[PDB]
């Protein structure tokens, strides 16, 4: 939910950094990833309503234990709110921040021989929403910018005609970069639409529209945090400044 | 009581009286915890440790 | 040969005649290959061609 | 000090790229070269067939 | 044993999953309430004698004042209503427009993007299948009237079988002469020009007496829940635009006539009912085509 | 059968798909309107004893004051709209502009990016292919003007067949001695020197006698929708320049002697109805690129 | 570690292609068709 609701690249990856692995990772035994499955939808049919499940639902999947289920975990958290499970992963690893798997070396965690193709087919890109792709290429930068393949970042971008369209501009080194960009990168927020408590068909879609009623109940909760009415109650080290600098940019 | 999303907030001294204690555990007993948000509780609590 | 004969085959009739019909091709296939060393050219030769310096992606 | 001969090579570009490290389920990992003494299943396989000739 | 299927129910493309939520079908409820009064101001205009009323309409749909320099497009929302019929007819078309220009373009005027207000009859003829003895030969030609001539050649009657699905709801037969047909396990009737049938009844079995051909028409009526504005007339309309226009073009996709065998098509496929939903909001995006470009030509 | 073709028509890269938006084509005539302008004051100053209006044009233009001992090089804008050439040669060429950039510099002048409201004439000849039977030569020389020279050393005449596409709207055949020329499946007219023929017309037949080589020069027009601002002149100056300063350099992508040539071959690609809109922006820009590089050479 | 047995891919179950400890790697002689049928060949050969 909160992370959904960033819509700016330096909210995004300011979150990143203060949020650790263990938020990615879901201890709910979930159900397996690809299935075609039959749901109840009474509001418009009496008949069982068939759909397939897949990783960027809102709800926890099981996952694979290899490298490969980390980052799909990472980015299925991302763009849908929820991650899968894999246990048993470590202390070290999952006390390290998201930014800090996906940027840093010094986590111990080798990435290398990751496929952007394939990941991108298992988390089924082409479902994914125009927000939803962008978010998910952040992540590949980040992560061709740690292992030394922005070559082969920009060829995968090549292959893909839709993808290098919407492609976000920004250096993974430079802070200069991150504030310019003004990509619209928010998946819930304040509707300006008609927003019903009304339920959808498909299970993303239903999901999707689960956080994005939740987000109106935060936003008017107490757990929210009104910059304009109580910014001299945060705390200095995390109130918002203009000179924000991620470390290390 | 009407309203739920409008909040209740406080301003204290910075050496508290009995005055802002008592004010402070007035607020948190009788206001509702939905009205009070999660930084003014915090601010509240500094208040009474102090 | 059976696999192709009796995917939609519906009777034993037609499975017979699927077999015996892929064979007449194919026996008529390997008269041509006979032929082809029997003249004075030389036959083409079966390639693959795949890029000098291939790329992951 | 190792022996440097002053002759003249051509450049070389791995399959792997730059990272050093091929991309898992790509044409250029089914082309590449692997170990055959190391391996047990192809140094037994090589000393059949070699044996049969 | 020949099989004979209708032509139109062959491999249904798998329709887009994008556009498909309250926010986006809102926005083609907007565009089709705005597209309207597009065409509308016009009528307005020919009876004040001015341009007032045209220039108020173009102006809450395209957000700018129309100009004598350039040809009138539609701005952002005729944009957005192209690129969104383009997704919904593949999975393949990429999604392009972003939400929040959806978002901001869903709240140019007050609707309810429910497509289940209402419901349309839509008269494709679906037979999946229709199973002949050998020596009788079998032609299905047609979608809103199906043509279905069977010879046979053998010594004796044939019996042929007739598979119409399980969604449609009613189907009329009629022979050029009159014939027998009847449910499996039943007996069969005397020879009659109309037969009345409903498919999910089961199988039917036909009577084919050897001699002169026997065709028989076939019309079909189909019920889909769609919402209150659809129109038929200008969803057909917009559904020859938008193939001419070249939206539909794209690869491994099928093509079809019209509106109402898109929507069979579908239907008929596994797990076809997820499509249904998809489609209805591409019939309500064509109408809302239909009346932008024939007010605004390209 | 022997197949001739032309040799610019051959296999057309594809372009890139980035800053074809309305924004970004805002930018490409703001900067040509700019680099006019930069034209112009520099004209002014010459011709006057004052520096006055170069420098307020090149502040505008470079978002900086000239200096006497620094070259003036453009500024950002220079370096967004090099860049920006760059990128709609090939798909293979990155991004690197941001938008922020591209919007910034869209400001500076009032000009609407319309790129549909002219029309424009390019000169260059299609021929697809050449279908020519056994013991005939056929040879292709030439875009702008195509001469093809063919021999019959055969026992009768032979028929040549000429597919010029359908894209372009007439061809004008010229032959140095008369010579027999029909549609597919028609009678064939009487010998004459000169046709005009309509490439939608379909695949034409050229009887070929067996006396003397016969030389036929093809010259055809084609029309493409261009913004009113375009001048074919400036743009052919600034295509050959962009090559010679190596923003065309790029693996895997084709050169072309001319930009008519360079806008006809993508045109008569599978999608060049896509295509030809992208090859009309980077026309205005090449335009823009040649005034800005004569007004500030590096 | 506490195990005696060492598998060649870490407790990350992720072992890069093209590398020694891949290389070295076992075989499913039974469940790929290649392998299989090449096995087939050579002991019917011999």
């Amino acid at each position: 939910m909160d992370v959904l609701s960033k819509g700016s690249l330096k909210e995004l990856l300011a979150h990143l950094e203060k949020t650790p692995l263990e938020e990615a990772i879901s201890y709910r035994i979930g159900t397996v990833p690809y299935q075609n499955v039959l749901i109840s939808r009474n509001e418009y049919y009496n008949q069982l309503y068939p759909d397939t499940t897949s990783l960027i639902d809102g709800v926890s999947r099981e996952g694979q234990r290899n490298v490969n289920g980390l980052i799909m975990s990472i980015i299925s958290y991302v763009v849908s709110g929820s991650g899968h499970y894999i246990p048993n992963i470590g202390f070290m690893l999952l006390r390290r921040s998201i930014l800090d798997i996906l940027t840093k070396h010094d986590t111990g965690l080798v990435t290398n021989n990751l496929n952007y193709g394939i990941i991108a087919r298992n988390l089924t890109v082409s479902k994914m929403n125009c927000e939803q792709r962008k978010r998910m290429l952040i992540c590949f930068k980040l992560l061709a910018y740690k292992d030394g393949n922005q070559n082969d970042y920009e060829i995968y971008l090549n292959q893909n005609i839709p993808l290098k369209q919407i492609a976000p501009n920004f250096i993974p080194g430079d802070m200069r970069t991150v504030i310019h960009n003004q990509d619209q990168l928010a998946i819930v927020g304040i509707p300006a639409y008609r927003l019903t408590q009304s339920t959808e068909l498909s299970i993303r879609d239903d999901n999707a529209k689960s956080y994005k009623l939740g987000y109106v109940d935060w936003y008017n909760s107490n757990s929210f945090l009104r910059e304009r009415s109580e910014f001299n109650l945060i705390r200095l080290k995390d109130r918002d400044t203009k000179y924000g600098k991620l470390n290390g940019w | 009581c009407m309203f739920k999303q409008f909040r209740i907030g406080m301003t204290y001294a910075l050496d508290p009286n009995i005055m802002d204690v008592a004010a402070a555990t007035c607020m948190l007993l009788f206001r509702p915890a939905q009205s009070i948000s999660d930084e003014q509780y915090r601010y509240c609590l500094q208040t009474m440790a102090v | 040969v059976i696999k192709p004969a009796a995917v939609v085959a519906g009777t034993s009739t037609e499975l017979i005649g699927n077999l015996q019909a892929i064979y007449s091709r194919l026996r008529s296939h390997s008269d041509i290959g006979f032929k082809k060393a029997t003249v004075g050219d030389v036959i083409p030769n079966s390639y693959m061609i795949k890029p000098v310096n291939s790329t992951e992606y | 000090q190792a022996y440097s001969s002053g002759l003249s090579q051509n450049s070389i570009i791995s399959l792997t790229g730059n990272d050093r490290t091929v991309a898992d389920g790509t044409f250029n990992s089914m082309i590449m070269p692997r170990a055959v003494i190391a391996n047990e299943r192809e140094h037994f396989m090589k000393t059949r067939i070699d044996k049969i000739e | 044993a020949n099989r004979a299927t209708s032509a139109f129910l062959d491999n249904p493309h798998p329709v887009g999953v994008n556009y498909v939520d309250e926010g986006s079908r809102q926005f083609v409820a907007v565009a089709e309430l705005l597209a309207s009064k597009l065409i509308d101001s016009s009528r307005e205009s020919d009876e004040s004698n001015s341009d007032v009323p045209f220039v108020q309409a173009y102006s809450k749909f395209a957000d700018d004042n129309p100009r004598h320099l350039r040809v009138k497009t539609g701005g952002k929302m005729a944009n957005a209503l192209t690129n969104v019929i383009r997704s919904y007819y593949s999975i393949n078309a990429p999604a392009i427009v972003p939400q929040v220009e959806i978002d901001r373009l869903a709240s140019k005027a007050t609707v309810s993007g429910d497509m289940y207000n209402s419901y349309a009859i839509f008269n494709s003829v679906p037979i999946v299948e229709v199973l002949s003895p050998a020596r009788t030969t079998v032609s299905i030609v047609g979608s809103d009237r199906a043509d279905v001539t069977m010879l046979n050649t053998g010594a004796g009657a044939a019996n042929i079988t007739f598979n119409f699905g399980q969604i449609a709801e009613t189907v009329i037969l009629k022979g050029s002469v009159p014939f027998q047909l009847a449910r499996l396990n039943q007996p069969m009737p005397a020879a009659r020009f109309t037969y009345k049938l409903r498919p999910l009844d089961g199988p039917f079995i036909v009577v084919l007496p050897v001699g002169n051909p026997l065709v028989i028409s076939a019309t079909a009526a189909t019920r889909i829940q769609v919402p209150l504005a659809f129109n038929k007339a200008l969803v057909e309309s917009g559904f020859q635009t938008a193939m001419n226009d070249g939206l539909f073009d794209i690869q491994n996709v099928n093509y079809y006539s019209s509106f109402d065998e898109f929507i069979i098509s579908q239907y008929h496929a596994q797990d076809g009912i997820n499509r249904v939903s998809t489609c209805v909001i591409l019939g309500l995006a064509l109408q809302a085509y239909d009346q932008m470009r024939r007010a605004l030509p390209v």
